């Protein structure tokens, strides 16, 4: 069943997306990708202090609706 | 109070020791740039700059030193590693070599071998968001200034604010 969840970017801002808890977090992490327009490589996802696993189901974790995922930039330079 | 924004930013946790803020602020009110060279190992010439008293011109050797040490306890366990994709002895290699460009993943490592707090900026000066590592504040904290999306200098807080 489809539900929708935040993820909030580097410069604070929280953007919707519709997510199954089915997926995996590698796969939310390329939709985050194409909104945010970073590569998928150069950032991870946290939900409440832990690093979610790109391998892993989003459902466990324990997101509901509305719960923000945050979106961690890796820098280089 | 006048001139005391510093002392009130606000941190919010996303894994424990490492912070995001978004305070709004334009760099240079707040922090002299000390510029250095824009050659690839510029993350590490600032880490040198401000944290090397009297330092020599490439004493960000001892920083990468300092970041092999600290890869060798914690690479495997930080979670930026996952996105290197290597293995510890090919992370290295790489790493260790001379122009590769540091990032926050071994500013993580190096907040734990050291004991510092890294405070990396991202950005005009306008600030985007302060990423922190290690639970230090602002003003025993090693700032870096991190702009053009592939570019490091070093910051230290201007007189007036302590
Ligand atoms: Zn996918
Ligand atoms: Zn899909
Ligand atoms: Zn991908
Ligand atoms: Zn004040
Ligand atoms: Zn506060
Ligand atoms: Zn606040
Ligand atoms: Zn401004
Ligand atoms: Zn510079
Ligand atoms: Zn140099
Ligand atoms: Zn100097
Ligand atoms: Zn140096
Ligand atoms: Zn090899």
């Amino acid at each position: 069943e489809p539900l929708s969840i935040l993820v909030r970017n580097n410069k604070g801002r929280s953007s919707t997306y519709e997510v199954r808890l089915t997926q995996t977090v590698a796969h939310l992490k390329q939709q985050v990708s194409g909104l945010e327009g970073v590569q998928d490589d150069l950032f991870w996802l946290t939900f409440e202090g832990k690093p979610l696993e790109d391998q892993l189901p989003l459902g466990e974790y324990g997101l509901k609706p509305l719960s923000t995922v945050f979106m961690n930039l890796r820098l280089r330079g | 109070g006048p001139m005391d924004f510093l002392r009130s930013l606000d941190w919010t946790q996303v894994i424990a020791g490492q912070y995001v803020s978004n305070p709004r602020f334009n760099i240079s009110d707040y922090f002299e740039i000390v510029r250095q060279p824009g050659d690839g190992n510029c993350f590490y010439h600032s880490i040198a700059e401000l944290t090397m008293p009297n330092k020599t011109d490439h004493s960000y050797h001892y920083i990468k030193r300092l970041t092999e040490s600290a890869a060798r306890k914690y690479y495997q366990e930080e979670p930026e590693a996952r996105l290197v994709g290597l293995s510890l002895e090919d992370y290295l290699k790489r790493m260790l070599s001379d122009n590769e460009w540091g990032s926050t993943l071994e500013a993580s490592m190096l907040a734990k071998e050291m004991g510092i707090t890294i405070i990396i900026w991202t950005v005009s000066d306008e600030v985007e968001a302060g990423i922190k590592f290690g639970d230090g504040d602002v003003f025993t904290a090693v700032n870096l200034l991190h702009s053009g999306q592939t570019h490091f200098d070093a910051l230290r807080i201007l007189p007036q604010f302590e």
